[PDB]
């Protein structure tokens, strides 16, 4: 089966230039059909362009006229692209696709790369802010109460969060990150437990941030 | 450019059922379309191209139809394997756009949320900004209406809403509303509340507290 | 007929697919009365009485060309099609049916799914669909996969946009070389 693989996650800064790249796995090279597309986080897919993996043809999109370029390397048979004059709106996931294979060319996307993450930001790596989320006996609902571990003002994606290092698995809830006006990321993780063993047991969140190498644990005080 | 809108934006279903999808084009198309499936946290699947053809490697449920303008997607029975969005793509002409997005969920009873509130911790109070959490757990369907009432007054702009995405077996929804403010705000307002109206609830429900 | 005639799409003149449509009632009377095909060029046989005429096996070379390259294909007259893409031998005993198909073929900005040999390395042979787009080597500089001086990639984008004139538009052509009658009872 034809497969497409590419580079990893990748964090740039307004005004800079960026290069993503994917290697192909093709039974044939019959004017292969490298054809890039884009995906702004959870909104319309908007189309990138197509290079002619056959020889050299470089047809591009209108909205990205004049700032995006693509080529390919033959004996590596990979395809590369620039992407220039980056801006904040530019943050997205980036897809290789194509691979018509049987016929010479198409205009549909039948062999996708499983995705590249590009984040255009102006801030820098920063450790995660962490606070507990202590419930109250006022809201004892069926003998069960919620409890959490807030992370604020962190960069960049993401922050793996567990509870007591995998000791708890029931009712686990980890909400997705959200932008703030400051350009910073924030997450709220919560879980509910029977209130019967509230003041008799121990629950600690375990937050993990590799880009800053920080590992933070905080006991919650009800 | 080629215009593309798709109806409805969201739909409902249950396992072992048929779900219709309609892709609407403003302007004439000659069977120039593909249907894609999109799982969360994923790279897309194609399963219809050309508005009719069924590409290999797929379950036989899938079937496109339509030509001209109205385009339709069909599946006979509903596997769990069908729970994702679905996109339509034109390729009649230049720059090729996509649709809006059409997801199915999992239907059941109109479960009701559990409401909770978390006041700011101290350490947040000597950070310099204040955060207040209102939580809704296990409500159905996602659709919900949350408000803030501070000192018996509505608040706007300063609140953010973050919704989890439906559970695989819990098959429900959870939501967090965060109210953020500056310390000058915190002590000159003295009582706080979050209110939620939901379809499952008999009445709109308010929850609240004061300074400690 | 309609299946191998006006379909959803067709092929290019470098990879024309000859479909053996035989052992059935060959109703060419309905094709003649429909007259939805600009050209009928029945060379070798009569196209009006082709329905009753009983052959043993019929073909259907399916490909698209330009309105200027629809004349190129001819039993005898050679050119970019009848000497490099689709060669029509002088023993042609069938019917070349041609009609414009911009609606279900021409994509705006030029058809990229259709590519035709502008410079085939060697001369094409009678009734041959050369699929190898080897870079033409012009005397010196052997272009065995190499590009640049004296190197000309044969397969060239078939410019087919609906904005293009009839002379540069996809002419769906299914030629039925005869080597399958009407009622016969």
């Amino acid at each position: 089966q034809v497969q497409l693989v590419q580079s990893g996650a990748e964090v740039k800064k307004p005004g800079a230039s960026v290069k993503v790249s994917c290697k192909a796995s093709g039974y044939t090279f019959t004017t292969y059909a490298m054809h890039w597309v884009r995906q702004a986080p959870g909104q319309r897919l908007e189309w990138m362009g197509w290079i002619n993996a056959g020889n050299g043809n470089t047809k591009y999109s209108q909205k990205f006229q004049g700032r995006v370029t693509i080529t390919r390397d033959t004996s590596a048979s990979t395809a590369y692209m620039e992407l220039s004059s980056l801006r904040s709106e530019d943050t997205a996931v980036y897809y290789c696709a194509g691979g018509g294979g049987r016929r010479l060319q198409f205009d549909y996307f039948d062999y996708w790369g499983q995705g590249t993450l590009v984040t255009v930001s102006s801030a820098s790596t920063k450790g995660p802010s962490v606070f507990p989320l202590a419930p109250s006996s006022k809201s004892t609902s069926g003998g069960t109460a919620a409890l959490g571990c807030l992370v604020k003002d962190y960069f960049p994606e993401p922050v793996t969060v567990s509870w007591n290092s995998g000791a708890l698995t029931s009712g686990v809830h980890t909400f997705p990150a959200v932008l703030q006006s400051s350009g910073l990321y924030s997450l709220s993780s919560v879980v509910t437990v029977p209130s019967s063993s509230l003041g008799t047991q121990t629950y600690i969140c375990n937050v993990n941030h590799k880009p800053s190498n920080t590992k933070v644990d905080k006991k919650v005080e009800p | 450019d080629i215009q593309m809108t798709q109806s409805p934006s969201t739909l409902s279903a249950s396992v072992g059922d048929r779900v219709t999808i309609t892709c609407r084009a403003s302007q004439s198309i000659s069977s120039w379309l593909a249907w894609y499936q999109q799982k969360p946290g994923k790279a897309p699947k194609l399963l219809i191209y050309d508005a009719s053809s069924l590409e290999s490697g797929v379950p036989s449920r899938f079937s496109g139809s339509g030509s001209g303008t109205e385009f339709t997607l069909t599946i006979s029975s509903l596997q769990p394997d069908d729970f994702a969005t679905y996109y339509c793509q034109q390729y009649n002409g230049y720059p090729w756009t996509f649709g809006q997005g059409t997801k199915v969920e999992i239907k059941r009873t109109v479960a009701a949320p559990s409401v909770f509130i978390f006041p700011p911790s101290d350490e947040q109070l000597k950070s310099g900004t204040a955060s207040v959490v209102c939580l809704l757990n296990n409500f159905y369907p996602r659709e919900a209406k949350v408000q803030w009432k501070v000192d018996n007054a509505l608040q706007s702009g300063n609140s953010q809403e973050s919704v989890t995405e439906q559970d695989s077996k819990d098959s429900t929804y959870s939501l967090s509303s965060t109210l953020t403010l500056s310390k000058a705000d915190y002590e000159k307002h003295k009582v706080y509340a979050c209110e939620v109206t939901h379809q499952g609830l008999s009445s709109p429900v308010t929850k609240s507290f004061n300074r400690g | 007929f309609g299946e191998v005639f006006n379909a959803t799409r067709f092929a290019s003149v470098y990879a024309w697919n000859r479909k053996r449509i035989s052992n059935c009632v060959a109703d060419y009377s309905v094709l003649y009365n429909s007259a939805s095909f600009s050209t009928f060029k029945c060379y070798g046989v009569s196209p009006t009485k082709l329905n009753d005429l009983c052959f043993t096996n019929v073909y259907a070379d399916s490909f698209v060309i330009r309105g200027d390259e629809v004349r190129q294909i001819a039993p005898g007259q050679t050119g970019k099609i009848a000497d490099y893409n689709y060669k029509l031998p002088d023993d042609f005993t069938g019917c070349v049916i041609a009609w414009n198909s911009n609606n279900l073929d021409s994509k705006v900005g030029g058809n990229y799914n259709y590519l035709y040999r502008l410079f085939r390395k060697s001369n094409l042979k009678p009734f041959e669909r050369d699929i190898s787009t080897e870079i033409y080597q012009a005397g010196s500089t052997p272009c065995n996969g190499v590009e640049g001086f004296n190197c000309y990639f044969p397969l060239q984008s078939y410019g087919f946009q609906p904005t293009n004139g009839v002379g540069y538009q996809p002419y769906r052509v299914v030629v039925l070389s005869f080597e399958v009658c009407g009622p016969k009872k």
